[PDB]
């Protein structure tokens, strides 16, 4: 299976960052994250055609999820970052069919740290 | 369901909510239809991975997912029958149909009420004319990429798509066959989705609500030239009768 994240690191507040995830399609792809002291939360998701996209309220309007079906890759463009966004980011795949309840599979994660 | 509305089970009293046990309250697994006081019809692919009957519980009369509904009936599964020629080919499921014999903790099966009723099976090989309105219901997501579930029963109307259209190249082509039926909104604004499998497609046949379809598969959710694909129940009456009958 094996989704691999990349692009994480240390950025100052208000800055930007671009996360990439390589999968090794027809499924929904997504991004989750685990802030300090919390369990894993939802960040974004996108269907195969880009037709439906979805975000968590806390990242609306400054996060953009994209997809490349040729290279089996999914991207998370993070603009205008704040200390609230410091977390371990996990790309994920919904390995359930389009009529079945979602069954998420997560990568190992990559650290994203935003200064202040 | 994408589009449509939140609804009460009174509008769809045959809806069966099928849950799967954990090691940790049960998780909603997929939908079904009460075709007999003791028998529920659902999709075979819902169960093909963990086919043991003890893994599942069935709730009737549920407008709300994973909370208490007044009038609810809880059932254990005493028989779990999957179609013996079930198969997965490409993205399609073939002979996608399953039977669930249900019994309460005291050995009873469904008692008819406002929120709990049986749905009529169609006559043999008989479907509504193509282009006819049919209703679909379930606890499924409101879009394919939504993380949350509505947690509340939804109902919508779609139209029957002929096999002649549905088998055209820019639709499904040959990955569908005649024991499936397609259903879609004319402008692709409503459809069954993630979590709706096993649920009912109800058409009006001979002046009565009729289980015409079982939510099976489809590429993406409410997408142009890609109707929802349903197990065509009118071609499985012998198989159904060989069990419950």
């Amino acid at each position: 299976v094996q989704l691999q994240e990349s692009g994480g690191g240390l950025v100052q507040a208000g800055g930007s960052l671009r996360l990439s995830c390589a999968a090794s399609s027809s499924y929904v792809m997504g991004w989750f994250r685990q802030a300090p002291g919390k369990e894993r939360e939802f960040v974004a998701a996108i269907s195969w055609s880009g037709g439906s996209t979805n975000y968590a309220d806390s990242v609306k309007g400054r996060f953009t999820i994209s997809r490349d079906n040729a290279k089996n890759t999914v991207y998370l463009q993070m603009n205008s970052l704040k200390p609230e966004d410091t977390a371990v980011y996990y790309c994920a795949a919904d390995l359930a069919s389009s009529r079945d309840v979602s069954s998420w599979y997560w990568g190992q994660g990559t650290q994203v740290t935003v200064s202040s | 369901i994408v589009g449509g509305e939140f609804t009460e089970v009174e509008n769809q009293p045959w809806f069966a909510a099928i849950y799967q046990k954990n090691k940790s309250p049960p998780s909603f697994k997929c939908g079904g239809s009460l075709i007999s006081p003791c028998w529920v019809a659902s999709a075979a692919h819902c169960f093909i991975q963990l086919p043991k009957k003890e893994n599942y519980v069935v709730y009737l009369g549920q407008s709300k997912e994973s909370s208490y509904n007044p009038g609810e009936m809880k059932f254990e599964v005493e028989q779990l029958i999957l179609h013996e020629y079930y198969r997965e080919d490409s993205l399609a499921y073939h002979n996608d149909i399953a039977l669930l014999k249900i019994r309460t903790s005291t050995g009873q099966c469904a008692q008819p009420s406002r929120s709990i009723q049986t749905i009529a099976l169609p006559p043999r090989f008989t479907d509504a004319p193509f282009g006819s309105d049919c209703e679909i219901t379930g606890f499924g997501k409101e879009s394919e990429s939504d993380y949350l579930y509505p947690k509340n029963l939804k109902m919508s109307v779609v139209k029957l798509v002929s096999h002649e259209q549905c088998m055209q190249p820019h639709y499904y082509g040959s990955e569908i066959n005649y024991k499936m039926l397609c259903a879609a909104d004319p402008e692709w604004k409503t459809d069954s989705c993630k979590g709706d499998s096993g649920g009912p497609l109800i058409c009006n046949i001979e002046g009565r609500p009729t289980l015409s379809g079982i939510v099976s598969w489809g590429r993406g959710c409410a997408e142009k030239n890609k109707p929802g694909v349903y197990t065509r129940v009118s071609h499985f009456l012998d198989w159904i009768q060989s069990h419950i009958g």
